[PDB]
């Protein structure tokens, strides 16, 4: 009734530090401290809550975001097309449309970002790399236009991507860099999304990907690393693409994920022993729809047919509390400045945590006011299931152009 | 030379040495789209950098400019890249650029770049003798730092320098017990060196966890840990594990234990053992007083634990 977080049973799920202090335990105090703060806010002020995402002040950050950004962004200099992508992306969610004016913006600001060899950098003259060239194709994908399908160079691409693979499946994050679970995913990505794979393009790439499944149940960055929470994913949607979603222990790795769900704040750890962030609200929690379709492609018969395996009531409710600026944009938990960033993440995760689909079972959980529903998320791409179809139907009408 | 804090800092654009070279505006055409507001002085770093890159001028000023470009954006990978074919034309010494990499990596540890500088300067050096240390002084003020984690495994394995490191764990492991970065080095060392499947091992180990465990019972590390060097082998080849858990149900009990208890039985019940249809009983139960009364935030997983269960040991 009606909250979850809210309940008196609730006061349990606080933190036993078995009277022995250590920096982890302390530090989870402080937020487990700040979080109590914000759920008993309703109470201590004596009003009834109501949990309501606010849409239009949202609206007004990301449109203006869209345009110009403060000088906080000069780090992000390197990452423009990820801004893009971001806003681009939180504003399908938030169902509001692209004036046919900003679609070709992006469009000519992407071809700038496009390198000669193949690739999006940074920004402008910025050399290639992968993970803007991720968030490049994305954002070509969300607008949806022909004009912004026409931008990316599949040839170039494909011959950019080669210059990345490895001998042992991995890839290079870009030339003269080195390789991380995160780069098969901007591959692989990309790569179906455009239609370019080749029989030998992801060949080695899953085991490489198995090798990065840990003790722990989930992936981590390279061979070796402790398990994390966006690596994780970037393994699995990476396997889920190429079909090899076979080659990791994916029991030990739902088991994984699913503990990661802090028990008190309601929202996602990216690591055991560390805090919670509202971006895991979508990076670990988008690994079950990506687990759904696995264990359901593998016959598990006792899979739900109503509800993702975390609890998605609660994952909302840390969203809509915790991390939502009252002046418009999302943060990564409370006390923390909006960012772009977090503004995708933690409404791509909202998004998951409300809709539960599987091949013919479509279900929602909303919480609080029904206007709170968000666009769904296409939990491997995160962009609108529907720019995946209309992007990989397209590239089918082209045939995979090889170097 | 001239430190971008520095009062006397000057824009390059009033500078003489620069005199020369005209800046390269940013190409964001007629109608910009996510434009970043920058100060003047990024701007004007900035400007000239894109004037060296797009000449590829490889002069010792290129070079000191790369610093500023680096200080004001660390992420910039395309000037890392410059960075790098500076060094290497100029012959510039690499100590002193080992030098000015631990400093900017103390300064911004949660940079990849600057790792990924760092470990190219080792690779060219091929010299891993400084590492160690310098990991361990990023270590001493942020423990958990994954780039730090990275680079200290790749030194170790590329280097083979093994021999001292679980001492390390257990210094960190004492420092805080709960760092699941020192437990999973812990597994990376054992698992590169002696072994697991091993069993004399498996066993100072399997121990060691118990008495972590023991003193923090509601550590999930120590039961991941714990949970993770038997779970490949079966935790049903171990019967006194059951046992000695059932001892502290009662004192030091714990979702993690009940959640342990359920592994045990879905491996016993997998392998045909006593009780098939008796053990599948224990385990439903705990499923559902961890779904509804120990762990509901996991009550998906749960009801599904207890009903995959029922999918394969019915009949
Ligand atoms: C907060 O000052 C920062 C810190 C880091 C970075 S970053 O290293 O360049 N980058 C992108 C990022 C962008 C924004 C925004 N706008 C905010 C944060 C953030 N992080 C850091 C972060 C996010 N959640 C918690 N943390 C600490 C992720 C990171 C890496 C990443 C890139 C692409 C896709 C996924 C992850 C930028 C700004
Ligand atoms: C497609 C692509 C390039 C995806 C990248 C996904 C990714 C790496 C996500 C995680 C980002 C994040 C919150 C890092 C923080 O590390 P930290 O150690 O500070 O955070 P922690 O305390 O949560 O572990
Ligand atoms: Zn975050």
């Amino acid at each position: 009734e009606p909250l979850y977080s809210l309940r008196p049973e609730h006061a349990r799920e606080r933190l036993q530090d078995d009277s022995v202090e250590t920096v982890t335990s302390i530090e989870q105090a402080k937020v487990e401290e700040k979080i109590q703060e914000v759920f008993s806010s309703y109470k201590f002020n004596h009003l009834v809550p109501r949990l309501v995402l606010q849409r239009e002040k949202h609206f007004h950050y990301l449109k203006r975001g869209l345009r110009q950004l403060t000088d906080a962004y000069e780090c992000l200099d390197a990452s423009r097309p990820w801004l893009c992508y971001w806003i681009l992306h939180s504003l399908e969610l938030l169902d509001e449309p692209i004036p046919q004016i900003v679609a070709t913006d992006v469009c000519q600001f992407l071809e700038l970002c496009q390198s000669p060899d193949g690739g999006f950098g940074g920004g402008p003259g910025q050399y290639p790399h992968l993970a803007p060239t991720y968030a490049a194709v994305n954002a070509l994908c969300i607008i949806g236009t022909e004009e912004a399908y026409n931008v990316i160079n599949r040839e170039k691409l494909l011959q950019y991507l080669y210059s990345l693979k490895q001998p042992d499946g991995s890839f290079l994050m870009h030339v003269g860099g080195e390789v991380d679970v995160r780069s098969a995913y901007c591959a692989a990505s990309v790569a179906s999304l455009t239609n370019i794979i080749t029989p030998d393009l992801f060949e080695g790439t899953a085991e490489w990907i198995a090798r990065c499944q840990n003790w722990e149940g989930g992936i981590g960055g390279v061979p070796g690393m402790e398990a994390h929470g966006g690596y994780t994913f970037c393994g699995l949607a990476a396997l889920v693409i190429l079909k090899k979603e076979r080659s990791l222990n994916l029991k030990s790795l739902l088991q994984w994920v699913t503990s990661r769900q802090m028990r008190f704040e309601g929202g996602f750890q990216g690591r055991c022993n560390k805090l919670v962030d509202g971006c895991y609200s979508f990076w670990q929690a988008g690994l079950l729809p990506l687990l759904h379709r696995a264990l359901h492609a593998q016959g598990d018969p006792a899979l739900s047919m109503s509800h993702w395996m975390f609890h998605q009531q609660a994952l909302q409710e840390y969203i809509l509390m915790c991390c939502q600026c009252p002046a418009g944009g999302l943060l990564d938990k409370p006390g923390k400045s909006r960012d772009f960033y977090h503004t995708c993440y933690c409404l791509s995760g909202l998004s998951i945590a409300q809709h539960f689909g599987s091949g013919a079972m479509l279900h929602d959980v909303v919480m609080g006011v029904p206007e709170n529903v968000l666009q769904p998320t296409h939990p491997v791409y995160n962009i609108g299931p529907d720019k995946v179809i209309q992007a990989t139907t397209h590239f089918l009408q082209k045939p995979v152009p090889g170097f | 030379f001239l430190s971008l804090d520095s009062p006397t800092y000057v824009l390059y654009r009033d500078r003489a040495e620069w005199a020369d070279i005209d800046p390269v505006p940013q190409n964001d055409g007629p109608s910009p789209v996510v434009q970043i507001i920058y100060s003047e002085k990024f701007r004007d770093v900035y400007d000239y950098f894109r004037a060296v890159l797009q000449r590829d001028e490889r002069s010792e000023r290129a070079f000191k400019l790369t610093r500023d470009a680096i200080e004001l954006n660390a992420a910039n990978y395309t000037v890392w890249h410059f960075r790098r074919v500076l060094l290497r034309s100029l012959q510039k010494d690499l100590q002193e650029e080992m030098n000015y990499i631990i400093a900017i990596i103390e300064e911004q540890p949660k940079n990849y770049q600057v790792w990924h500088h760092r470990r190219v300067l080792v690779e060219w050096l091929k010299d891993p003798s400084q590492e160690l240390e310098f990991i361990a002084d990023i270590l001493n003020q942020d423990a958990k730092n994954y780039h730090a984690w990275q680079h200290r495994q790749w030194v170790i394995q590329e280097f083979r320098l093994w021999d001292n490191e679980l001492q390390y764990v257990d210094q960190l492991l004492k420092e805080d017990v709960r760092n699941n970065s020192v437990w999973n080095q812990r597994h990376f060392v054992i698992s590169n060196t002696t072994g697991y499947s091993d069993r004399a091992v498996l066993e100072r180990e399997v121990q060691y966890t118990l008495e972590m465990i023991k003193l923090v019972p509601h550590n999930e590390s120590a039961w991941n840990y714990l949970k993770g060097i038997l779970q490949d082998r079966g935790l049903s080849r171990y019967p006194n594990l059951l046992n000695q858990l059932l001892d502290l149900q009662p004192s030091h009990s714990s979702p993690y234990l009940i959640a342990f208890l359920v592994d045990i039985y879905e491996d016993m019940l997998e392998n045909q053992c006593d009780n098939k249809e008796d053990i599948l009983n224990k385990a439903l139960e705990l499923c559902e007083i961890l779904a509804k009364e120990k762990d509901t935030i996991r009550k998906e997983y749960w009801r599904y634990i207890g009903r995959s269960l029922q999918s394969k040991h019915s009949r």
